């Protein structure tokens, strides 16, 4: 497969590679016992370590008290000298002192066969899942020394052939064995236990999740460019950065996957419910997927609440650059989140939590954070509609992929992107079965700020203003001025809103025009 | 719990009243911190992760799987997940006084 | 448990609890839950300090 | 020269007559048993740290009340009632009035 389940072979090809890695880390280390320190262990050591038929000990087996002060420093020497030109991590490897030693050179044996992890934690806050190899059940069973190894080693259909083949070639330069081939069946068998979750996944979403992987790996189109998140981080507080977005990619692992498949099951409705010109950009249609959210079997979780939650923990982790509540100041404070979002969509660089990649996640993940702690004031008339417009610009100057100098022709994924920009707009103020214009509770500034948004730019308000002076006409005897309009627009924000003003001051001025 | 404290500090005064050459009176009070300090450490599990300690504590969090856990077992957790950082203050001041 | 009861009915926390177990949680609502839980029942001796 | 000066007369000196004691010492170490949190360990009686841990019944965790107090900004008021100042100043004062 590897082509329709792309998170499951995501996952086999990791655990594929730490095996293969690991194994060749432990088929390097006895020759070398054949070479320094002439007769320590030098071939006996394979026959300790057979474990053929057997559990495992090399105190009471070899009970020679004159074996540990060489054996462990041979090892130790082997581990520093595989973890060279670093000057940093072969400190803490010269301090482990053994038995922090035997512990590794026991458990990397165990891993090797049987392809589990011997856990010997707590056995009850483990369920069936613990136990595969990959870079975050790693971190957490204290399997530490193996992860100096693997960072100071081996570290740093177009889209779709570069990104699945083009670098999922660890696999090069290797051959299979009579053995061996029953370990990467247990790891694909592992991989592949989900026969219907993870669902929809085909060409429907996968080409845009491979075209909005490639952009964002090739030209940088994100919601802010990376080169501005970095340029932003004064040289002293990059070692807390690195601090507050591996705990973010840690503790909330499964809910980020959780939003993804929600993610994609709505890109596969929208791509299955069907033209650009305001059809899939105009507010009615957009609102019956909005209505879809409320009542594939149609439960579907509102995905505006997930990521209210993922923002909630956020805002919670950043909060740990002070001691005080920082409670309208989360702004000035964004470059955290922004970092956090670059290693989620894109090549996750610190080896302790890196996992899947999470498209999807990011782009409404950053969408509502940006919402939250920009373009809100539900948890704080004349300036207020000055807050109103200067707000609603920061919003869509925000929303824009691509910015520099390319002519602007709307390739289908930015289409996309603003499809599913405009539907996490209108499910931040819907609440209900019922178009939010026509809705009561909420709020006065949410049906302008939406419709604000829906027109791409300037108001409700000028856009009237402009459509009426346009018939220049009216000029009786009579009004005209900024001050007529400010009149008709206290006249809307008095009788009742939002569509009933448009088109009945849209037809009375019609007939006015036709009157004189 | 006020029938296993009573009975903790009975043995503890039993045990500093018949060793005086030893215990300066200053020296039993911090041999019980410590004390306490080791059966707080006890309490700390790689899950649920090291700098998730004190840290300006923001970091803190139960397990990665508390749902699902039980109904009963899953309360023996919160307790674990405070005791493993708030048992030495807390235990001292009712020791002490 | 007035302040939790006023806690508990948000739109991302209704919308949410709704699917209590028919799929996956996200471990922070139960650990408000467990929490009131515990409260009520040995409402008479806890101390906060 | 220098014994009557402000420096000199605030601090405390602490001479006593040596007492003849048992050398346990509680500062480092080793190779040789003498560490007081070992030997107040070996003085008790065999089971004496599991009633030492079965007190101090932890019920409210500290996040379940942070998300009420601390980062209660972070809350949707429900659909009608403002903002609702946190659990702090609401506890004072209605224990006040």
């Amino acid at each position: 497969v590897c082509s329709a389940y792309l998170h499951l072979c995501s996952r086999y090809y990791e655990s594929v590679s730490i095996y293969i890695r690991l194994k060749k880390v432990f088929n390097g280390i006895p020759a070398f016992l054949d070479k320094n320190c002439r007769k320590v262990k030098g071939e006996e050591f394979k026959k300790l370590m057979d474990m053929e038929l057997r559990y495992i000990d090399i105190k009471k087996e070899l009970n020679d008290e004159k074996a540990y002060k060489q054996l462990m420093s041979a090892i130790r020497k082997y581990v520093t000298t595989l973890t060279k030109a670093d000057s940093d991590i072969t400190y803490f490897v010269k301090q482990l002192d053994d038995e922090e030693i035997e512990r590794f050179l026991i458990d990397l044996n165990f891993f090797l066969y049987n392809g589990f992890l011997r856990i010997t934690e707590d056995k009850h806050l483990i369920n069936a899942d613990d136990v595969s190899p990959s870079y975050i059940n790693l971190y957490r069973s204290n399997n530490i020394v193996a992860l100096y190894i693997l960072k100071t080693q081996y570290e740093e259909k177009k889209t779709t052939e570069y990104y699945l083949k083009e670098y999922e070639n660890f696999v090069e330069n290797f051959q299979p064995d009579l053995h061996d081939i029953m370990k990467l069946q247990l790891f694909f068998t592992m991989a592949f236990k989900d026969c219907n979750v993870n669902q929809n996944f085909t060409e429907t979403s996968k080409k845009l999740w491979f075209d909005l992987l490639y952009a964002y790996d090739k030209f940088g189109w994100f919601y802010i460019h990376p080169n501005e998140v970095i340029n932003s981080i004064n040289k002293t507080d990059f070692v807390r950065h690195v601090l507050v977005s591996r705990n973010f990619l840690l503790k909330n692992n499964d809910q980020l996957t959780f939003l993804e498949t929600q993610v994609a099951k709505i890109v596969e409705i929208i791509n299955l419910s069907l033209d650009k010109l305001k059809l899939l950009t105009s507010y009615e249609y957009i609102d019956s997927i909005a209505n879809n959210y409320f009542f594939l079997y149609f439960n579907l979780p509102n995905i505006y609440s997930l990521a209210y939650q993922l923002f909630n923990e956020l805002a919670i982790n950043i909060n740990v650059i002070t001691n005080v509540p920082l409670k309208k100041y989360l702004k000035y404070n964004a470059s955290y989140a922004y970092f956090t979002l670059m290693n989620m969509i894109g090549k996750n660089h610190d080896i302790y939590s890196k996992g899947s990649r999470f498209v999807y996640a990011s782009y409404i993940l950053g969408l509502v954070f940006f919402i939250e702690s920009h373009i809100d004031i539900a948890r704080l008339y004349h300036k207020d509609l000055k807050t109103l417009k200067k707000n609603c610009t920061l919003l869509t100057d925000f929303m824009k992929i691509n910015k520099n100098s390319q002519n602007y022709s709307l390739t289908h994924t930015e289409e996309m992107i603003k499809i599913l920009g405009l539907l996490t707009v209108t499910l931040w103020a819907k609440e209900g079965k019922k178009s939010v214009y026509y809705d009561d509770d909420v709020s006065l500034y949410r049906k302008l700020m939406v419709s604000c948004v829906f027109n791409g730019g300037e108001t409700i308000q000028e856009k009237l203003a402009n459509n009426i002076e346009k018939s220049c006409d009216i000029s009786q005897y009579g009004i005209k001025s900024k001050n007529l309009k400010d009149m008709i627009d206290i006249n809307l924000s008095i009788h009742k809103w939002n569509p009933a003003e448009i088109e009945k001051l849209a037809y009375s001025f019609v007939l006015s025009c036709k009157m004189q | 719990n006020k029938e296993i404290l009573k009975e903790v500090v009975d043995e503890l005064y039993s045990i500093y009243n018949f060793n005086t050459d030893i215990f300066t009176d200053t020296s039993f009070l911090q041999t019980v911190y410590l004390l306490f300090r080791r059966i707080e450490e006890t309490y700390r599990t790689q899950r649920r992760d090291d700098k998730i300690s004190v840290n300006n504590v923001f970091f803190m969090n139960v397990a990665n799987n508390y749902s699902k856990l039980n109904k009963e077992e899953r309360e023996i957790e919160i307790h674990n997940s405070m005791a493993s950082r708030y048992y030495a203050k807390t235990m001292f001041a009712a020791f002490q006084m | 448990e007035c302040a939790y009861d006023m806690y508990f009915e948000q739109r991302h926390v209704k919308n949410l609890y709704k699917y209590h177990n028919i799929y996956n949680i996200n471990n922070k609502l139960m650990l408000m839950r467990d929490s009131i839980d515990l409260y009520k029942t040995h409402f008479d001796d806890v101390l906060f300090f | 020269k220098d014994e009557d000066t402000f420096n000199k007369t605030i601090v405390t000196n602490y001479w006593y007559p040596s007492p003849i004691k048992k050398y346990y010492t509680l500062y480092v170490r080793k190779h040789i048993p003498n560490n007081l949190v070992d030997e107040l360990e070996k003085l008790m009686k065999s089971g004496t740290l599991e009633k030492m841990k079965k007190s101090l019944t932890f019920l409210v965790h500290v996040n379940s009340f942070l998300q009420l107090d601390f980062f209660h900004q972070l809350n949707e008021p429900p659909l009608g009632l403002p903002r609702s100042y946190p659990l702090s100043l609401v506890l004072e004062h209605k224990f006040k009035e």
